[PDB]
């Protein structure tokens, strides 16, 4: 559903 | 934060308003 | 948000998101109240009866959003939580009795045109302002109609919703509910004569709602989205934390804390 986010966050 | 909180930079700054603003100052 | 309209850009510069890392999914709202401190809504992170307990680990907070699904690359700022301090006396077991919960930052944001904080009542900006028939302002990411009958269709917003929400008379809030109501507490919504419809709802928990101050052009936090019975239904309203009373709290753990 949501957008994946950079992996260091 | 605090001394510089309450003021939105893309209107009470810029002297503007947002769409639905009044309606709540003149509930006041 | 129920029956509201979507935000404009930088509208709500305060309003924050509690986004759980596993599964990835918007937890609650939250609001920016200082570059190191965000002030949510108890439940948000403790309700054993839906076996509840984040941890500091547990989660992320996403400020400068617009969108609720999309990760807006050079706007938005996701940030860890260092320490979370939730109320002593918090009441999960029977009325949601401060329901308040604040979360420090492990390192303070940067604000920018779409991340800056809100500001904390006091004594006189309460005294005049939190007042039956005044208005005040809900932001969230949550439902758009109550979770239930046959809602045929989406019931998710793609982008922040926003409703402007009129204080009620305590003797009418305590009225609308069998549910034990405290001063750490107060409803808001239209009274049935008013025929009219908004409210916050299922998703919109520990988001702001605000008040402007005509005495200096500021946005005060005067509530934390808290509970209800449904959403946008007949002769209810929305209970919402009241955050001047809990203020003394507030200060205590913040100056202690950082
Ligand atoms: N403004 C609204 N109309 N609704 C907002 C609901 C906010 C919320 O999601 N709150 C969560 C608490 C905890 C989880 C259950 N709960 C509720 O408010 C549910 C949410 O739908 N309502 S409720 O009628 O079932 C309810 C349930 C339990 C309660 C326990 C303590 C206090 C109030 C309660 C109210």
């Amino acid at each position: 559903d949501f957008e994946e986010i950079p992996e260091e966050y | 934060g605090e001394a510089d909180c309450g003021l939105r930079p893309l209107f009470e700054k810029k002297s503007l308003e947002d769409k639905t603003e009044r309606e709540l100052l003149e509930s006041y | 948000i129920v029956e509201g309209s979507d935000a404009e850009i930088g509208m709500s510069p305060w309003q924050v998101m509690l986004f759980r890392k596993s599964p990835q999914e918007l937890l609650c709202g939250a609001s920016l109240i200082s570059d190191r401190w965000v002030l949510t809504a108890a439940h948000c992170l403790l309700y054993p009866p839906w076996d509840k307990n984040f941890t500091e680990n547990d989660l992320l907070v996403r400020i400068g959003k617009h969108s609720r699904t999309r990760y807006e690359r050079n706007i938005e700022k996701i940030s860890m939580l260092e320490k979370i301090y939730i109320h002593p006396r918090y009441n999960w077991r029977e009325n949601l009795d401060r329901d308040i919960a604040l979360m420090k930052l492990k390192k303070p944001v940067a604000f920018s045109d779409y991340i800056h904080p809100v500001c904390l009542p006091d004594r006189e900006t309460a005294a005049s302002l939190l007042q039956a028939g005044y208005k005040g302002r809900v932001t969230g990411w949550g439902n758009l109609k109550e979770t239930w009958t046959a809602n045929v269709g989406k019931g998710q917003p793609s982008v922040l919703q926003v409703v402007n929400l009129p204080i009620v008379e305590r003797p009418v809030c305590k009225d609308s509910t069998r549910i034990r109501i405290t001063d750490n507490m107060f409803c808001a919504g239209y009274k049935p004569d008013e025929g009219k419809r908004g409210d916050a709802c299922e998703g919109d928990s520990g988001g702001p709602f605000v008040m402007k101050s005509p005495f200096n052009n500021r946005w005060y936090q005067m509530g934390i989205v808290s509970w209800g019975e449904g959403c946008d239904r007949d002769g209810k309203y929305g209970f919402y934390t009241h955050v001047f009373r809990l203020k003394k709290w507030i200060q205590k753990v913040i100056d202690q804390f950082g």
